[PDB]
């Protein structure tokens, strides 16, 4: 048995990443807003979905 | 490490000037060629094993250099030799996509010279390393491309000469 | 994090099925969007000061008390701190938006919000208002249309705190 | 006695690693007097050798 | 982990009141965390004094 | 510029370009003929864009050209107008770039110590800004007006 | 507990003025919404067992690990503990919707539920799963409109959860 | 509280599994030792109270602080309140010898024990001496094979205060 | 983490006591079954990849709905992070075999475990059943004793587990 | 070997050899003999071990000198039989050394991806280990056979 | 940092052959001299206060000026360090003993040790005395078939710092 | 890190020597001139950025070419780091008047400084004549008494320059 707990949270494990996860991601890693080339980018993305 | 476009506008900055009819027109240049390294850099990227793969078979494999006293004599030290050219291969790709040796200078050629007599690492055969490597990239991607791929692969032949 | 995409992709991937009519309408849906979404994320990535200035300036003259001695503004670290939150919900609420789903909005501000504002005594519901109004600045600024997809992050936003 | 410019070269012994790692393996550093026992006892046990160290002030 | 069961309500340590006169006062899981959960059993008895 | 960050990222994993990567790079490179004619525009633009900036900035903020104002005096015309020159040349070198690093680089990284060395209000540069945005948006097409927009607020920003 | 009104009575009271303009534009929408809320409850009341069932049939067929043995809900009792613990949500819920305020939820559900949780052995991420499933059960019942005005309650319960 | 009989059907229940040979060698185990947990049980019972007065006073005889003024078995209450806790430790090793499994000590005796002798001021090393000397004096009453048996219980109580 | 010799190095060092004649006893039992220890984890060092792949084998033809769609094995990347944990109970189980104590498998596996599973969505009941298939596995390719050994430490982490 | 792995060890806490360390290193150094008969029967037999520990390993798995394998053609398959003579004088080193360090620092260390530049089967390299095992533990007597096939095992586990 | 087993075992290697019977009879000698190398070790483990006690107090003895103002040794601070050196230099020397390979010297100790003290100004000619000092010593207590063995290194290390 | 009182010390130390009356009197002159001293610091601490605003401002009248594209000081960077020199050259300048010794000079600016403009492409003449108008706005400011040791260690800068 099990002396002690430490708790669970809700693990979110990544299964794959998408093109809109990946800038979203790279935006948020360095803790700011997107700069043109990834606006740009996203719009492609919307243009070819 | 900078793009055509950087090194362009750090000039025109150095100089003062807006962007003429010349600097557009090199611009345009490198913006046609734009798809042409993109397709170059797809074919790299999916088979860039492939392509090392086939350099260290015809560069190295049955070469003195992977028999015992020989710098590629070892797991580790075969492994580090396939690892240095995967480093190379997507360098030179990075500067292919940057149209820039600069990149190379800055990320690869800083302190590896050296680095590579303390380490005893043999200059002419990684040399002949990258020859074999640009023969196979070229191969894969067509004269085109392989044109552009030559000079980042030579400007690293020379940094390593 | 998630997006629309991947939630729909894991939704018929746990199935173990191709995707049916409602996962293309889903999908179109997502993507007819996508565009005014792209324009709005780029104007407030432009414009995130200005957004922040004027939510703030509502705020402060809607409770004046949070900016006087003995609010929870009042001081210059303070209100720093107040503006940077601010911010944190906008470039947050503009991720959600861009993303088209409230998992980042869960992992990354919803999870310790609560614990935070709490030990630190900041008012929850003075930073309701604070969202409320950068909702309509926002709003303001990117037009209706993106003012609805922003809302509905913002108002995600509003009621995991109250 | 209070900086050393300490040019060393470390190798690796138990892996090979994929990123960069060449200013990590080869590097020179300015290192403090009471800091530079340990950091010369970390970089013989690293198996790393030190090409040269001078004093600077 | 090394130690036996802490004497602890069995629905965590938050959940024990503040023995004053009268108050009803408990730890808040939000206003600072100071959390332990324990793996107390269904059938386990506290020891009181 | 895109290419730069692009590379940068993909070091910074210690990989290839992703395909997403190379999407943005596709469609920076596509679009390279609408910046460098965006661009050019700018250029023809020299006096006009700078004189009506420079006086949509006079009537938003008189307290420059009042009395006791930094920017007072007939001499500080002549460094208002190559001031404003800078952030356009700027402006279009991050058009062109796709990118706004040169104008971080060359105006922005150390601006804020440098105007507070001339002892000049940074209000002073948003509205200025603002006033280029203006104009410059009026002067080009709505779609390419759009794509400048984000260089000129984010001179605004970055500025303030 | 608190409600919409005595949180408007209860601010100006702290601040120790009379009602503004701002007061009543928020007693208005309050009434505005109170009779979808009274709808709304009135439907849950009616189908209270009925969510409860298909919320638990959908989130053990989902994670059909918690019904078999070794898992948390495989006993008569833990699954009677889970089903109570869900009507328990499935009320209180209710409750904060009926009031427009989520301060019951904080204090007589949130407040101590995730260390009973991480005490007892509970999976949080089922529970979340189970709250999700009884959101999305209810909003067919209740219509869009009360589906709306539910989900941000439910929504705070997963949020206190996670 | 589990037994080893019972500890066989939780494991076995968990799995979801019926009983084979396994379960059944384990089991029959118990059952060819259960006659002398039985014998060592009732002779325990019948020598109760000599265990515990043989105990004390060694225990008293090797730490004679004890029970003088300034320790903290002087008084008539704590006297009485120490022989209580050693009649505790005995009888409970006695339930937990006869059940085969020492779930009891866990479940009944050491949980928040070291926390109530701290409160107390009650010593932990001179309880676990006592301990041991309830252990030897029992050893003799109950022969070799019992004496094995129920030092892994009174081993047991000194880990756990220790 | 301890082995025999610690174990009982440490309970007489809570009591304060040199060894007896019992202590002696026990370190001798355990010296005299070391060689048979050492034999053991050498051949399932050896057949370490066979077990577990046989054992995995065994585990999803008794449990097909893990590697469907919806199951927690169900994709290559889930597959192999299964096998992994499966390599981690052998690994841990050779250890705690060859040290002659369980406290490595309370230590450094047991612990905080089924809350890893209970976050991540791994279903504890299946890993037990892996586990019980491992011992299936490890007994045949060790002999009649070693399977003993073996099978009470991995009868200790499936307790654990469960 | 054993004694550099202890005065590895105490190096690393700046201390001289534990009472243990000593002991192991005492150990090591009174059965030196026994290795030394070890790598000496197995040096004196190289050439038989190879032979058919090639011969198990192709008849076990023709597909690799089937066409389209790995080891078809006679300059691959020599390789093939050099690889195996590697490991088999890998394997003496290491029960020189008394330990495994030898073979890590030899030819495990990178094996995989050097063999994933070279297409080489790691469970190809698994039964030729296991056969080059069975022969070798066979020529030895069984006292000698444990010790020895534990090198064999420990390579066969680092090449899977 | 090799001793001579993995001295042979590297020049061996290099070459890419086998062991000849000169490599064995040289590797019977390191053999056989592994337990006079061993005691040798234990002793110096023993006495390695004592060694460095009388080092320093001879070095301060036969050379004046180091620990009297204006020395190469006068602080505390320089006299801990210059203790400290004797004592690394005679631990690494231990470890080159049992070794019985002088290029743990090279690896760990003459690695920038030597323009170190050229860049400090540190006496060569101090230093050289200093080793003789301790080896003329540790001689008498190791013994002299041991004490021609430590020569060698100390020696070595003379050499590498003149 | 050298103080003229401290370097006393540092030279009583090495020289092995007891305080004497030059020491005591060049104490004296230390402390008497610390009044002013302090005077000076907090004076130029009031107009520290006033006097590198007009020393920048002289140095960009009398050579305007950095200013303009082509120039080492044409960008907010440069001119960032521009400024940002002068402001290390008047604190260094200020510390080693406080300290009453250049040392600090040597130690933390002039080291180097060469070869970096040299390397970077700063023009050393340029430098100088900025640091020579800090010097005259500086000695205005803070009166000829003050000047005259303020201006020393400015000509020690300009000359380490130079
Ligand atoms: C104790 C730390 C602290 C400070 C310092 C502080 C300053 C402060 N000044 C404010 C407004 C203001 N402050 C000023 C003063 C400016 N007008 C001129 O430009 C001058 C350059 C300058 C004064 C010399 C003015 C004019 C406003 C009103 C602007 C508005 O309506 O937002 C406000 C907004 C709320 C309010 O007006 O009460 C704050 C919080 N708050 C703090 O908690
Ligand atoms: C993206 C996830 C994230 C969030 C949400 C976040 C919020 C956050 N706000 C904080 C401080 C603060 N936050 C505020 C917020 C203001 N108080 C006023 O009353 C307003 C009602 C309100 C905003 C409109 C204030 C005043 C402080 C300072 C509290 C203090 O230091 O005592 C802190 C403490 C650390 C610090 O002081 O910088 C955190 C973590 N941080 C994060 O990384
Ligand atoms: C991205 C820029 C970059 C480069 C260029 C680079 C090269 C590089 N190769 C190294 C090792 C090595 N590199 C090689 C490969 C060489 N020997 C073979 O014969 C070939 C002729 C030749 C390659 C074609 C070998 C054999 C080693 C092992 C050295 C040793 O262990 O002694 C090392 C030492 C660090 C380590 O082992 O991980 C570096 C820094 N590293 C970098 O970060
Ligand atoms: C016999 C030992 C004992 C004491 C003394 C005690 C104090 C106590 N005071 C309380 C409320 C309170 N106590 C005070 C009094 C304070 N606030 C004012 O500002 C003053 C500065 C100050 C009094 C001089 C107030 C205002 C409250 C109401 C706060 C609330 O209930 O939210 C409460 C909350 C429960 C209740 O109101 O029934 C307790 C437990 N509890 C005990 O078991
Ligand atoms: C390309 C990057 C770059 C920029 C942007 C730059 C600006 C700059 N403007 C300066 C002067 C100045 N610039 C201004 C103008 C501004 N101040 C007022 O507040 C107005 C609001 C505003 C005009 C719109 C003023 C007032 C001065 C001080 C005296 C003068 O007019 O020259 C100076 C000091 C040297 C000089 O007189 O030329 C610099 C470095 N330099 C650069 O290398
Ligand atoms: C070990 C103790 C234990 C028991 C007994 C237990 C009962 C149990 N019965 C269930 C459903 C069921 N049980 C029955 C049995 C009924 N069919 C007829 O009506 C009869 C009156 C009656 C049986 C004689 C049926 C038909 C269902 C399916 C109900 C449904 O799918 O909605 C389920 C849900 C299974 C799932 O969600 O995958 C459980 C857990 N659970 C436990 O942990
Ligand atoms: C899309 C990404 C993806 C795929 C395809 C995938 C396939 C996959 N097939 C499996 C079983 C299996 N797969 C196959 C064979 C099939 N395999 C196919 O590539 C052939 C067309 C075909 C035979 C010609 C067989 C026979 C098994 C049974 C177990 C075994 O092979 O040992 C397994 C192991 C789990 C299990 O035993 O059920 C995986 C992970 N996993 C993935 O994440
Ligand atoms: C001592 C450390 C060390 C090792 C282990 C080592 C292995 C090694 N084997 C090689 C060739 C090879 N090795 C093999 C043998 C493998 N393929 C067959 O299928 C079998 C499964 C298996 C042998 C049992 C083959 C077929 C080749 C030819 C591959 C080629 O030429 O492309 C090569 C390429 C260079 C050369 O042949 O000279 C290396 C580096 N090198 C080292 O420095
Ligand atoms: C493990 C191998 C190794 C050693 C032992 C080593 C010693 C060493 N001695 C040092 C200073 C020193 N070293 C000495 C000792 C010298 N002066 C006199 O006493 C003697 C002639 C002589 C003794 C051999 C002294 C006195 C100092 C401090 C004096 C100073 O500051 O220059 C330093 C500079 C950094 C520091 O002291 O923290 C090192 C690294 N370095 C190494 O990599
Ligand atoms: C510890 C004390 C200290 C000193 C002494 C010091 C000098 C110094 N100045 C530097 C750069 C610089 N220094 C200047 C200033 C010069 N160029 C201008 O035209 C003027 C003629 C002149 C100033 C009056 C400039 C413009 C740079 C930037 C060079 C570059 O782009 O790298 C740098 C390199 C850092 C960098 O490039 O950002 C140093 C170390 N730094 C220090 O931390």
């Amino acid at each position: 048995p099990i002396k002690g707990t430490s708790g669970s949270n809700i693990a979110r494990p990544r299964f794959y990443n998408t093109v809109m996860v990946e800038t979203i991601e790279g935006a948020n890693a360095e803790e700011r807003y997107f700069n043109p080339g990834e606006l740009s980018s996203m719009a492609g993305f919307f243009n070819d979905a | 490490m900078q793009d055509v476009i950087g090194k362009v506008i750090a000039e025109y900055d150095t100089k003062g000037k807006y962007l003429d009819a010349a600097a557009l027109d090199l611009l345009r240049s490198y913006f046609d060629s734009g798809d042409l390294r993109l397709k170059a850099a797809q074919a790299i990227t999916a088979n860039a094993e492939v392509i090392v793969r086939a350099a260290s078979a015809k560069a190295l494999h049955y070469t003195p250099v992977t028999k015992p006293g020989g710098n590629m004599y070892y797991a580790r030290r075969y492994a580090s030799c396939i690892r240095d050219l995967d480093y190379f291969l997507r360098y030179a790709t990075y500067a292919m996509l940057a149209d820039n040796t600069t990149l190379l200078d800055e990320y690869v050629l800083k302190g590896l010279t050296e680095t590579y007599r303390a380490l005893g690492v043999p200059l002419d055969i990684s040399v002949r390393a990258i020859n074999a490597l640009k023969e196979v990239v070229a191969g894969q991607v067509g004269p085109k491309a392989g044109q552009e791929m030559a000079k980042y692969f030579d400007h690293l032949a020379k940094g390593l000469g | 994090m998630q997006d629309a995409i991947t939630s729909v992709i894991n939704t018929y991937d746990v199935q173990g099925k191709y995707f049916d009519t409602s996962a293309f309408d889903k999908l179109k849906a997502y993507y007819a969007t996508g565009e005014l979404r792209v324009r709005a994320a780029g104007t407030i990535s432009a414009n995130a000061a200005t957004i922040i200035k004027e939510a703030s300036a509502k705020l402060f003259s809607n409770q004046p008390d949070l900016v006087r001695p003995g609010g929870n503004a009042y001081t210059t670290r303070r209100y720093a701190a107040c503006v940077r939150d601010m911010d944190y919900f906008l470039r947050y609420a503009t991720y959600a938006m861009l993303a088209g789903d409230t998992s980042i909005l869960d992992e990354r501000v919803l999870n310790g919000l609560k614990e935070t504002y709490n030990s630190l005594g900041v008012p929850i519901s003075s930073t309701v208002q604070g969202i409320q109004a950068m909702k309509e600045v926002t709003g303001s600024l990117v037009g209706s249309g993106a003012a609805k997809e922003m809302g509905v992050y913002f108002d995600y936003l509003s009621s995991g705190l109250s | 006695t209070r900086l050393f410019k300490v040019t060393a070269l470390i190798p690796s012994y138990k892996k090979v690693r994929g990123g960069r790692e060449l200013q990590n393996t080869y590097f020179t550093k300015l290192v403090e007097y009471d800091r530079w026992f340990a950091e010369q006892q970390r970089i013989q046990k690293q198996g790393g050798k030190i090409l040269s160290v001078k004093m600077v002030a | 982990y090394v130690k036996p069961l802490p004497n602890q309500h069995p629905y965590g340590s938050g959940n024990d009141p503040l023995e004053i006169q009268f108050g009803a006062i408990f730890k808040s899981e939000t206003k600072a965390p100071s959390a332990r959960p324990a793996p107390i059993g269904k059938d386990v008895q506290r020891i009181l004094i | 510029s895109v290419v730069t960050k692009a590379i940068v990222s993909a070091d910074a994993e210690a990989r290839y370009l992703s395909p997403g990567e190379l999407d943005r790079i596709r469609g920076f490179v596509s679009s390279g003929e609408r910046r460098l004619r965006v661009a050019q525009t700018l250029t023809e633009s020299r006096e006009r864009i700078i004189k009506q900036a420079g006086d949509q900035l006079f009537q938003k903020r008189p307290d420059l050209v009042s009395p006791g104002g930094n920017a007072y005096g007939a001499e500080r015309t002549a460094s208002c107008l190559r001031d404003l020159d800078y952030y356009l040349r700027l402006v279009t070198f991050g058009i062109v770039a796709g990118d706004v690093t040169p104008i971080e680089e060359i105006g922005v990284i150390g601006v804020k110590e440098m105007y507070r060395n001339l002892e000049v209000p940074l209000p002073g540069m948003v509205e200025a800004v603002k006033a280029m945005k203006s104009v410059a948006t009026g002067l080009l097409s709505g779609d390419d007006s759009a794509e400048v927009g984000y260089y000129f607020d984010y001179l605004a920003g970055a500025l303030a």
